[PDB]
């Protein structure tokens, strides 16, 4: 006959949703520190004739990942100086000296009364903002954009924002389980689950339409997305290679502090040492041409071989959306980039894109609270590898074959699924139940 | 939720037109875990309704950071903005031709993965005439 | 995506019981939504994702999904029902519609 | 060896063979975001192994990775033969097949682990 | 079947029939107020549980729902009739009468499960 | 009272709901209790305090 | 009649967005919400 | 104030009293703590009288 036997410790494990505490191999803002410092060598173990279903659109690490993400983001900036009194009228006149004909009116010198050490006492100072951050009122008479609907809370200018890789790790009793299959697109079985105690470093870089320093596919570009027949669902594309881009903001830029209170000082944009121009990203033309030429190969699968292919710059809606923004070396950029998704495709030279400077940022569109990003002293210079994108097909008529692809973003959820694409949160059940021929005595 | 729509518009031929839909207290969300109001991933859609025809789709726009969606009959006229201040979403259509005449409905998109393009609610419609 | 509705009009009597058709040219799941026009009135969620009610929409009506085909069914026919029938596909919108008068 | 999950792809008898590498992975600051992730993360191992131990625990079989017990196979819940599943199946999909009888199998084990251990009271008695 | 507690009002021997369901029990987001109360909770009944759990296996009856030892019963505490108490009483008078002698009857059971394991231990090495 | 709710804006982001004019006659809030359910309510209460007194 | 004196009517100088510039605005506060100080003065 | 330029100062709330309390640090479970009960020991190198507390 048969009988039931109990065993302990089984491989059996089942989707969940569990809290993923941090590990992490100056103060930085995604508190790096409070992360438990990460074994040296990781422990990745190769599970073999297993086939798990696997699905990022719906996986939970990419909305806890936001919610770690903008929870840190607003811890940091707590302990930070209060601008509350910068929403004073502003009499700014127009920078012309040794400026270039792109800067005519993107920079302005304002002069104002503020608040000094003595409360009674007041002082004029002057300050130099970008034409994005402050706003005429109907020399003129300007004030902090923000200050209508939002409360200005400075950045401390201590606390970096670079990206510092962090790792999800689960608690025990929980695997994470790795899709190690190179041609795996966002859904479906992927034959080749390997289990590891937590995923590699992940740099949650802050991005809208080009990935930023994100990790690679392995053989191929990829083109994953929710439904390739939705045209309102984004497509993450993964690069093959990198696409090195430099930039830099040739000001030479002061930070000069005013003390605006007891203990409270507030950085303000002296005078530029040398002439003034234009903050601007470069891209390799022939680089981005070959992988604008991968992406259109492996993009022909989901539409034909006999379609057209065109790439068309940002259709409209805030800044951050027309635009390619990102942070680089504490400074947050709006770069153009219309010369990249410009060209169209049928069956040593750079490419300049025109960024523009902005220190009041609302990332997280939270209502109630803006961020002030202090100046960065000297010229700020950074590298960094696009290996992604975010288009947004747009519709059509019946009668033509021409599927237009712009790039998106906004959702920063779908910046990092890019990362967390190839990961899943799993439960261990140890307990097993099957019959034996064995009783108890 | 409700929604509200500027009155009747005259127009000649070749001029523009800018119609409003305002959705109050609708713009924004609370997530509670972060515990702040913050201003939701929901997209208002901008259709029309010529007299006795049925209903075409014009595009949406995405509150969170203006995302725009066109459809190519439109593209190069049109021009869909929202207000997240006053929680309005403007429409505003150039080179308008006689065809043009017809019910312009605003309508709420929750932005639901497991709903695509659901319009939950509607306004009630603007009446956009144009003539010579 | 090219989506058909079918038939383009219809006459039913009280009480009836009346289906209308919406196909689709390629297969897209369930993401087909059904809406309810009355004369001279702004149009109204009836059905979404082809077989979930809309809040507020009574329990007579009923749509379901055979591949591509898609189905929505009208029990026991009411006069307030008389109006247009719209099945929306992401962006598509079925040309003409079907009108629902009584008989 | 293999490792934590190293035989969940492997037939029944490898995984029974290793169930001590999977056993013993079930277990093993301020109030800052991450800080109170991992606190509650530490909490929920805690109490998701002492779930695992008391359930095993009531059947008479704690301490014992695999433990007998006298609860007849219904053969309504599987009737596949002992060499198919112990040869040629993995445990995941053991565990699909009988999502659904898990419970009524607990409830027998905890009544019968009952009365055995009362059985054995009257004779260490008499 | 009654439930958790179902026989608190019963005999000695029928709330002893039904030692599972009581014993099942015993063990089964944001730092609000609500958050904190819910985890402070958590944490006091797995220490709860645990404090039960090892009371239990220091005397060696870990497993067991009823486990006997070797320390007699000295007439001091009770000298009621077995009868009268395994059919006239409940749990609640039982423990009412001798709340002041547990302490001494939990540490006769330490020393003699101490003792008895090591004797255990002398003859299985001999 | 139909009261309306004018929004004063104090400083950046932050928000001062005030009272605007009334639109048409204004009166007194107030509360009504049937007087008969009441004056039962009363005797039964009168009638189950009699016990301790 | 038995509304008079419950309601007052009053006007008072507030800061608004600019920090600098001043604002005059009016507000509906209840008789038992605002004290006399010794039109009058209330607070 | 001397702080003016340098700082913000909180004051300190008049109900608090300052006065030190004794307060005894105790370790968890599974921890002890020992008291090196040698009267000459110079707080370097081995204490042979050991107690736990
Ligand atoms: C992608 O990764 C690259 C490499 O890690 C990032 O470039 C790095 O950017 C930081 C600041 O943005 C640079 O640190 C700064 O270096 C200067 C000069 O040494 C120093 O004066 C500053 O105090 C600060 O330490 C770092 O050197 C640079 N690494 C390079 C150029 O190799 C890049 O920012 C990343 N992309 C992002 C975050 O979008
Ligand atoms: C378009 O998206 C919908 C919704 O995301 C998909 O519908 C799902 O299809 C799977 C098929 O395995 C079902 O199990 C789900 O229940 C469906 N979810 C729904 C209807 O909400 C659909 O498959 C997608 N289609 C394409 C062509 O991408
Ligand atoms: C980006 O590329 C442009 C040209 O493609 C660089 O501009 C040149 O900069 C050098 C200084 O190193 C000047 O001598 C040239 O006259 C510039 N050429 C122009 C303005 O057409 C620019 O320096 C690059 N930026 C980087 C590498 O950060
Ligand atoms: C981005 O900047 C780096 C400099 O750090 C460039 O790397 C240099 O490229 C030139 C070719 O013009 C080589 O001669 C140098 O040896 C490189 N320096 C290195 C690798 O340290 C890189 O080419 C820039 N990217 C683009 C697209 O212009
Ligand atoms: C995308 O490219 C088009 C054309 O290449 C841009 O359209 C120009 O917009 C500016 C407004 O800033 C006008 O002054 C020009 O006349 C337009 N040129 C046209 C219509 O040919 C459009 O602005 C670009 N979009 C973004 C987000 O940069
Ligand atoms: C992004 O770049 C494009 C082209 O580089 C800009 O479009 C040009 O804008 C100027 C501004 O007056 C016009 O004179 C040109 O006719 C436009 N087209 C071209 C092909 O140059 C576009 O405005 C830029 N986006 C910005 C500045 O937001
Ligand atoms: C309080 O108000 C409710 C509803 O406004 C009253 O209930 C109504 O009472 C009338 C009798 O005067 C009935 O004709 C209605 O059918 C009732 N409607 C409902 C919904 O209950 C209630 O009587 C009022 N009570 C007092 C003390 O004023
Ligand atoms: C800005 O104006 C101040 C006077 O208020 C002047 O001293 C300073 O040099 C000006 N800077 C620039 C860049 O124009
Ligand atoms: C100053 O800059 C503004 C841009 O905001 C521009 O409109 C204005 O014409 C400039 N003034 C002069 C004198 O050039
Ligand atoms: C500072 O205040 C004085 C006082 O009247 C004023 O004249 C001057 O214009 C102010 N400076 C500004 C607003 O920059
Ligand atoms: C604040 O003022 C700016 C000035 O242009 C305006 O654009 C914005 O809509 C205002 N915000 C409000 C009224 O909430
Ligand atoms: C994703 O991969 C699965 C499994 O290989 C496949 O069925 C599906 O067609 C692929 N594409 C999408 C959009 O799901
Ligand atoms: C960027 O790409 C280079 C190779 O082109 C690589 O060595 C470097 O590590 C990359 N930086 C990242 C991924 O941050
Ligand atoms: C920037 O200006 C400072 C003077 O304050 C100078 O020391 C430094 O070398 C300059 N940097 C560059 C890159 O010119
Ligand atoms: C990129 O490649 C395409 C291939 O057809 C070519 O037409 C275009 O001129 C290239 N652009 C460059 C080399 O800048
Ligand atoms: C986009 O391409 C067209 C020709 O294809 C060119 O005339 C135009 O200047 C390009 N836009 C840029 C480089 O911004
Ligand atoms: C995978 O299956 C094959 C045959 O089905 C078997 O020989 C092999 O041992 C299995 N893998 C592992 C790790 O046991
Ligand atoms: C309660 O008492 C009655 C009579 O003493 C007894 O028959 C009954 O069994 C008791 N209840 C339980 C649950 O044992
Ligand atoms: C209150 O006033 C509003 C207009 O501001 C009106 O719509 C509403 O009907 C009024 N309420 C009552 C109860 O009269
Ligand atoms: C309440 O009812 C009692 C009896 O019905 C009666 O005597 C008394 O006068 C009533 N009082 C009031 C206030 O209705
Ligand atoms: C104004 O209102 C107050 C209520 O506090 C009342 O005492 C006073 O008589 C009123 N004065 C006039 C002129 O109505
Ligand atoms: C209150 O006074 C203001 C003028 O300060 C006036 O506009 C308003 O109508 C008054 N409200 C009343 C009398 O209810
Ligand atoms: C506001 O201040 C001015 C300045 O003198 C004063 O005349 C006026 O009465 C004030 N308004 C009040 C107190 O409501
Ligand atoms: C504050 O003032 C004192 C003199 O009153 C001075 O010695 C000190 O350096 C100042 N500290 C600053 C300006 O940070
Ligand atoms: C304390 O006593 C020990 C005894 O071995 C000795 O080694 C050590 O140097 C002494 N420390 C001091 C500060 O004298």
């Amino acid at each position: 006959n048969l009988w039931v036997t109990v065993y302990y410790g089984v491989p059996v494990w089942k989707d969940a949703e569990t809290t993923l505490f941090c590990a992490s191999d100056k103060h930085n803002v995604w508190a790096t520190h409070a992360c438990v410092p990460t074994d040296p060598n990781p422990q990745e173990i190769h599970l073999e004739n297993v086939t798990e279903e696997f699905n990022m659109w719906k996986n939970n690490m990419v909305e806890q990942m936001h919610t770690d993400i903008i929870s840190l983001w607003d811890q940091s900036l707590k302990p930070c100086v209060k601008l509350t009194p910068l929403c004073v009228t502003l009499q700014c006149t127009n920078v012309t000296n040794n400026i270039t004909d792109d800067m005519r009116g993107e920079l302005k010198n304002c002069s104002f009364n503020m608040t000094t050490e003595l409360r009674d006492k007041k002082q004029k100072v002057y300050s130099l903002f970008y034409r994005l951050d402050v706003v005429q009122i109907n020399n003129k008479e300007y004030r902090l954009i923000n200050c209508n609907t939002s409360a200005i809370t400075q950045a401390c200018p201590k606390v970096s924002f670079e990206p510092i890789p962090i790792h999800y790790c689960a608690p025990a009793g929980f695997a994470i389980l790795k899709c190690k299959d190179k041609k795996f697109n966002g859904t479906g079985p992927c034959p080749s689950v390997s289990t590891v105690q937590c995923t590699h470093g992940i740099k949650p870089v802050v991005s809208t339409q080009l990935l930023l320093n994100g990790s690679l596919a392995e053989e191929e570009v990829m083109i994953r997305s929710e439904n390739i027949t939705n045209n309102a669902k984004n497509i993450l594309v993964q690069f093959n290679t990198p696409v090195q881009i430099n930039c830099t903001r040739p000001n030479n830029n002061t930070r000069k502090s005013i003390r605006i209170g007891p203990g409270q000082a507030f950085y303000a944009t002296g005078d530029i040492i040398g002439d003034i121009r234009q903050a601007h990203c470069n891209v390799s033309k022939a680089t981005w041409n070959e992988t604008l030429g991968k992406v259109v190969k492996q993009l022909r699968k989901h539409f034909g071989n006999n379609t057209i292919i065109r790439f068309a710059n940002s259709s409209g809606g805030d800044l951050e959306v027309t635009t390619h923004s990102f942070n680089c070396g504490g400074e947050f950029f709006y770069c153009n980039t219309s010369g990249l998704f410009n060209s169209t495709w049928i069956s040593n030279d750079s490419i300049t894109l025109p960024c523009r400077i902005k220190q009041i940022i609302n990332m997280w569109q939270r209502i109630g609270q803006a961020m002030y990003a202090p100046p960065i002293q000297g010229v700020i210079r950074c590298v960094s590898n696009i290996t992604g994108l975010i288009l947004t097909r747009d519709g059509g008529s019946t009668n033509s074959t021409t599927e237009t692809f712009r790039p998106g973003g906004g959702d920063m959820r779908d910046n990092w699924r890019s990362e967390l694409y190839k990961y899943k949160v799993v439960k261990i059940e140890p307990l097993g139940v099957a019959p034996t021929r064995c009783k108890r005595r | 939720v409700r929604l509200d729509q500027s009155g009747t518009a005259v127009k000649k031929p070749g001029a523009s037109v800018r119609v409003s839909c305002r959705a109050p207290d609708s713009f924004t969300v609370y997530r509670p875990r972060l515990s702040a109001y913050f201003i939701g991933e929901f997209n208002i859609h901008w259709l029309r309704q010529a007299p006795g025809q049925g209903l075409e789709w014009l595009g949406f726009v995405n509150i969170f950071r203006g995302a725009v969606k066109y459809s190519s009959r439109f593209q190069g006229r049109i021009t869909i903005t929202r207000d997240t201040s006053s929680e309005t979403s403007y429409l505003d259509l150039g080179a308008l031709k006689a065809d043009d005449t017809a019910t312009y409905y605003c309508a709420w998109d929750k932005n639901v993965d497991d709903n695509p393009w659901r319009l939950d609610s509607w306004g009630q419609g603007t009446l956009v005439i144009v003539s010579s | 995506i090219q989506v058909t509705q079918s038939p383009s009009s219809l006459s039913a009597s009280i009480g009836d019981t009346i289906t209308v058709a919406c196909e689709v040219s390629q297969d897209v799941g369930w993401a087909v939504n059904w809406y309810h026009q009355r004369p001279g009135r702004p149009p109204y969620n009836l059905i979404y994702t082809a077989h979930n009610l809309a809040p507020g929409v009574a329990s007579r009506f009923r749509g379901s999904r055979v591949g591509t085909y898609f189905t929505l069914t009208i029990n026991n026919l009411l006069p307030e029902d008389v109006g247009t029938y719209y099945c929306q596909v992401f962006d598509s919108f079925a040309p003409g519609g079907t009108r629902v008068d009584l008989r | 060896f293999l490792g934590f999950l190293g035989a969940a792809g492997s037939t029944m008898g490898a995984a029974s063979m290793t169930l001590t590498v999977q056993a013993r992975n079930l277990l093993s600051l301020k109030l800052t975001v991450w800080g109170i992730k991992q606190l509650q993360a530490r909490v929920l191992a805690v109490e998701r192994y002492l779930r695992d131990q008391q359930l095993l625990g009531i059947w008479g079989c704690s301490g014992k990775l695999i433990c007998c017990t006298n609860v007849p196979w219904n053969s309504s819940w599987s009737n596949r033969n002992l060499s198919e599943i112990w040869d040629n199946m993995t445990w995941l999909q053991w565990d699909k097949e009988i999502s659904n009888y898990t419970q009524i199998i607990y409830g027998l084990l905890e009544e019968s682990q009952n009365q055995q251990e009362k059985n054995e009271q009257d004779l260490l008695a008499l």
